[PDB]
């Protein structure tokens, strides 16, 4: 995992308050001060907080920051729809570089939470005839628009070969994403099954497929 | 009132060198440390390095074997050179102005954050070859007990550049259709999938075709998708 | 030893 760690997503209704954690260690937050950024997709990050707790001019007082031990916290009060964005923490690490947290998506709740629908397809016989294999995991109708995807080969985690899209807003205002697992035909044929496990709001929906012919 | 503006090539061939410049206006390079930060599409932020106005540098160890930066205080510009690029280097690149802590021992400047940012410039590492997709049918899984609903799909694999369109049954079928945004793969190529949910009852009386069009390559495929399994 | 604040020009 990266040097600084943040929860992938946080959400609350408009007018409510939230906090976002930034987990570090003695080599970073322990020794150096934390800055925070707000990023609306398609534009540059904007400085929100520096030196742990200070606000640049232009940043309203409902944004706050603190640091304790080897952790830091961003607080946001009076949530407005415009606050929806990706939030990042950062500081210097003793490995001799600035490091960023992985980012937290803030959603200002405007509709009911909805768990993802998951559909998983095995490699087609046509692809397998081209000596390739792709497992396709299609994830839809979820809200807030943040999921974490994990793949299993039999009962074991897989990391290599996974590419997952950013969630995108559907016409119905819920979200969609997809995750692709590239394998060799031998890998596909040599496991009894593969699973795509999608976690959303702490609940995991999973689908499984297995090699099958005539 | 200080503004930063990136300048860059847009497309770079794999293995070649990416060169960017940042122009500072309404202010000056003098007296500051300056950085590049990048963000692959849909991913997180990665600091690349810093350079002080006087020319001293520090680079992210992850990039040390490939990166350098320079400064032209006379033009109020600073630059990035990243060698031997691959698709992993496809990203929006930002220039920025730094703050943090300065030590008078060996530590020197510790960069804790970035107060001023450019707008960012996309750099795509690719041959830019036009490539039509392969189209694979994603057969509905075998399901009994009336079967309820069935999900059938098409995988539109390894094409460049965007976009691709997909319809089902020449547009006659829209209910239950969901075409997903593409993934950009480490190969530099795109793939996407489309799925339609249909009643199981008529899987034998209704033919399903996904109509794929990649206009850049004039690739048109009409792929029949049918239940498999013997 | 010393903080370099945002917007603070610094000449070592």
């Amino acid at each position: 995992q990266s040097v600084l760690t943040q929860p992938p997503s946080v959400s609350a209704a408009p007018g409510q308050k939230v906090t976002i954690s930034c987990s570090g260690s003695s080599s970073n937050i322990g020794n150096n001060m934390v800055s925070w950024y707000q990023q609306h997709p398609g534009t540059a990050p904007k400085l929100l907080i520096y030196e742990n707790s200070k606000r640049p001019s232009g940043i309203p007082d409902r944004f706050s920051g603190s640091r304790s031990g080897t952790s830091a916290t961003l607080g946001i009060i009076g949530l407005q729809t415009g606050d929806e964005a990706e939030y990042y923490c950062a500081t210097w690490d003793g490995s001799l570089r600035t490091v960023f947290g992985g980012g937290t998506k803030l959603t200002v709740l405007s509709q009911p939470k909805a768990a993802p629908s998951v559909t998983l397809f095995p490699p087609s016989s046509e692809e397998l005839q081209a000596n390739k294999a792709t497992l396709v995991c299609l994830i839809s109708d979820f809200y807030p628009g943040a999921v974490t995807v994990a793949w299993k080969a039999d009962s074991s985690p897989v990391r290599a070969g996974v590419e997952t899209t950013t969630p995108s807003k559907q016409s119905n205002n819920k979200y969609a994403a997809s995750s692709y697992l590239s394998l060799t035909p031998e890998q596909w044929k040599s496991h009894r099954s593969y699973s795509c496990q999608v976690t959303h709001e702490g609940s995991t929906v999973e689908k499984t497929v297995a090699p099958t012919e005539c | 009132q200080v503004q930063l503006q990136e300048s860059g090539p847009g497309l770079v061939k794999p293995s070649e060198t990416l060169s960017l410049t940042c122009t500072v206006s309404g202010g000056s390079i003098s007296g500051f440390h300056w950085s590049w930060i990048r963000q692959p599409p849909g991913k997180g932020l990665e600091y690349i390095g810093y350079i002080y106005y006087s020319g001293s540098t520090s680079y992210n160890p992850s990039l040390k074997s490939r990166v350098s930066m320079s400064v032209d205080t006379s033009r109020n510009q600073f630059s990035l050179e990243l060698s031997s690029v691959t698709a992993a280097d496809t990203a929006v690149y930002y220039c920025a102005r730094d703050f943090g802590e300065y030590h008078y021992d060996g530590r020197g400047f510790q960069c804790e954050g970035f107060d001023l940012w450019g707008q960012g410039t996309l750099v795509t590492v690719s041959s830019a070859s036009t490539k039509g997709p392969s189209v694979f049918p994603l057969a509905p899984s075998s399901k009994s007990t009336s079967g309820g609903t069935a999900a059938l799909g098409c995988l539109v694999k390894d094409y460049f550049p965007e976009p691709v369109t997909v319809s089902w049954n020449s547009g006659a079928l829209t209910s239950g259709v969901h075409t997903f945004p593409a993934v950009l793969q480490s190969s530099g190529l795109y793939s996407l999938s489309s799925v339609v949910t249909v009643p199981s009852s008529s899987l034998g009386t209704q033919t399903y075709i996904c109509n794929v069009n990649h206009k850049p390559s004039n690739t048109k495929v009409d792929k029949k998708v049918e239940p498999k399994s013997c | 030893s010393i903080k370099i604040r945002p917007r603070q020009a610094f000449y070592a």
